[PDB]
RNA sequence: ACCCACUCGGCACCUUACGAGAAAUCAAAGUCUUUGGGUUCUGGGGGGAGUAUGGUCGCAAGGCUGAAACUUAAAGGAAUUGACGGAAGGGCACCACCAGGAGUGGAGCCUGCGGCUUAAUUUGACUCAACACGGGGAAACUCACCAGGUCCAGACACAAUAAGGAUUGACAGAUUGAGAGCUCUUUCUUGAUUUUGUGGGUGGUGGUGCAUGGCCGUUCUUAGUUGGUGGAGUGAUUUGUCUGCUUAAUUGCGAUAACGAACGAGACCUUAACCUACUAAAUAGUGGUGCUAGCAUUUGCUGGUUAUCCACUUCUUAGAGGGACUAUCGGUUUCAAGCCGAUGGAAGUUUGAGGCAAUAACAGGUCUGUGAUGCCCUUAGACGUUCUGGGCCGCACGCGCGCUACACUGACGGAGCCAGCGAGUCUAACCUUGGCCGAGAGGUCUUGGUAAUCUUGUGAAACUCCGUCGUGCUGGGGAUAGAGCAUUGUAAUUAUUGCUCUUCAACGAGGAAUUCCUAGUAAGCGCAAGUCAUCAGCUUGCGUUGAUUACGUCCCUGCCCUUUGUACACACC
């Protein structure tokens, strides 16, 4: 046939980061415990998901990306 | 090849069959392609009694060095044929006469 | 070659004339989801704020 | 000189085979394992090699004598069957000719092939037997090619990572052809399904048809293949299976050390021709009758009316039978198979045309039909797969299949107006009548049909009739091109197709060559089906109109058969 070309830059996937995440939560002295982070009016989700912190931006991952709710 | 091919044609044979043919088309061994009719007794190999008297089947069989063809004729006894014509359009049977005693001069019976 | 088809022949009309005289778990799946429907299988309760 | 008989001794031939031989053959090549009349000579696998060396003869060229080392499993003889021949004798055939027909070859465009061009212009096939062939009419798809972008749909085993998360997804932005979280920014979500690594799979229109199956093409518009009892030979083998004659035919007659059979040809099957005989039919059709229209009227003539009734089966349909067997007679011939003529017959060229078709062969074609397949290749920056766009169509030009013409046996305009093979919509948008609107293309509202029921009597085309043009590249011819309107489709630009207007090219019958064809055939003519969303200048079938000329031969070409040669048999590649 032919085999091979390549003007170089080959592409890569994703890393899924590392992030110890849930540390966003609060407690205050013995125990009472604040939320962080606001969760998310979607009946599909059950206010144990969150919503993420942009600018202009709430968001939640659970609905895949679904609803866009910004404060 | 041939301890099964031979021994097929002997059991379709002494099945009652009028006759046999096996064919076997492929690479058994060797580089080459070959092929090798097996027959005994009879068949027909034309025209409309095709139809009724012969059972024609082909078959893939899969082998490490390759694939080999299995084809089988049978002809099955038109003397047999239940449903159908019990016999090739060539047979043509003269039903024998009778000696007969002539002479006698002719009187007659009565009742 | 020959004589070896022969027999083979031979064993086929044995096995053949042979075999022409010769010699509960119950409970289902759909009835076990409904045995099993006895519930107090789940947990529900959520939504605030 | 001749004739006839006998006898010696010659040169040979003929027939025999008791006999001999591996055979071919042989009155010796016989009287040989039942081995001895007398005598001379030569040979002991092939090659080395009649070479070296010595002797000897010769003017010489050379003659006589004449080794070994080494190498090697055959070399060789006769006969058999094949295959092949640029040997000879027979045949068969419109893929051969004869007599002719319609042509192709010239022109324009359609189309395949080469070539060139190209990011790519995917590829197979190259005499008959590659080139409107791959059912190959590719806008996406198809698609294999090219410019780029995703995805794993990487089974399974072990191992590594890791519930403090093994892994997945994503709004907006950036980015991208793109409303691909491709990637990146940011920080949610996901829960042991994946990831990473090896091993092993897997897919591939990647390679190999010269590794195979299967299918197909070709040999073959051919007539060949085999076995029983007998005959010949040690034997492989032969005869049967053949000079002739006949046939489309190893089809037969006949000749006959062969007799009598089987495969293949034939039979058979399918279709078109014939049935006032058989059984029937509101999904076919006729007459009578009502109901009824028009013209005439003396009754008449010409229509309307899916059931208002009666009867029929000629026509149409398809069941069962019938029918032809070259019959009758006569010519011709081994008075044989057959051939020819005439009468009759629906039918007498295998009745016409097809289907099926033995043994064998080819490195024919096909891995690009297949989830048939061996081996090789690749397997995540993929030759897997999908997505966007292009490309198979690219044009100095060579080849082939074709379509339309060069006109007056014609174009055009009115008008008459006649087929056959088909095909059509369920979990869907197929075949379309009719009514409108529109110059047309079309649009639009309804309608019958899963169909002998509706489209459809497919009112097809050539063709017939009455006019206009009048031989002038003319109103023959319609390429090229401009402009507009429609349809299919997500998409029409490189213009899918259709309409309207205009533009009005070449081509004034085609060199050398070469294809196809003998009766409802050739040719002229359209139609339906295939493909198909749209596209036929193609193909498979169909009917319409309907000839001229053979009914012979071997000159050409082609192949089949004998005889013959062979040192070929992996068979003249
Ligand atoms: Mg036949
Ligand atoms: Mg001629
Ligand atoms: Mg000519
Ligand atoms: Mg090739
Ligand atoms: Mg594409
Ligand atoms: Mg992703
Ligand atoms: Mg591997
Ligand atoms: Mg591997
Ligand atoms: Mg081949
Ligand atoms: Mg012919
Ligand atoms: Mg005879
Ligand atoms: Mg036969
Ligand atoms: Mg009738
Ligand atoms: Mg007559
Ligand atoms: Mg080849
Ligand atoms: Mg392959
Ligand atoms: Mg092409
Ligand atoms: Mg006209
Ligand atoms: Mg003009
Ligand atoms: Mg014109
Ligand atoms: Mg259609
Ligand atoms: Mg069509
Ligand atoms: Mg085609
Ligand atoms: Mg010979
Ligand atoms: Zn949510």
């Amino acid at each position: 046939k032919k085999v091979y070309t390549t003007p170089k830059k080959i592409k890569h996937k994703h890393k899924k980061v590392k992030l110890a995440v849930l540390s966003y939560y609060k407690v205050d002295a013995e125990g009472k415990v604040t939320k962080l982070r606001r969760e998310c009016s979607n009946p599909t989700c059950g206010a144990g998901v969150f919503l993420a912190n942009h600018k202009d931006r709430l968001y939640c991952g659970k609905c895949h990306s679904v609803y866009k709710v910004n404060a | 090849i041939r301890r099964a091919a031979y021994g097929v044609v002997r059991y379709v044979m002494e099945s009652g069959a009028k006759g046999c043919e096996v064919v076997v088309s492929g690479k058994l061994r060797a580089a080459r392609a070959k092929a090798m009719k097996f027959a005994d007794g009879f068949l027909i190999h034309s025209g409309q009694p095709v139809n009724d008297f012969i059972d024609t089947a082909t078959r893939h069989v899969l082998m490490r060095q390759g694939v080999l063809g299995i084809k089988v004729k049978i002809m099955r006894d038109p003397a047999k044929s239940r449903t159908g014509p019990k016999a090739l359009p060539d047979a043509v049977t003269i039903i024998e006469p009778k000696e007969e005693e002539p002479i006698l001069a002719p009187s007659v019976k009565d009742y | 070659a020959e004589k070896e088809a022969q027999a083979d022949a031979a064993a086929e009309i044995a096995e053949d004339a042979a075999e022409a005289e010769d010699a509960x778990x119950x409970x289902x799946x759909x009835x076990x989801x409904x045995x099993x429907x006895x519930x107090x299988x789940x947990x529900x309760x959520x939504x605030x704020x």
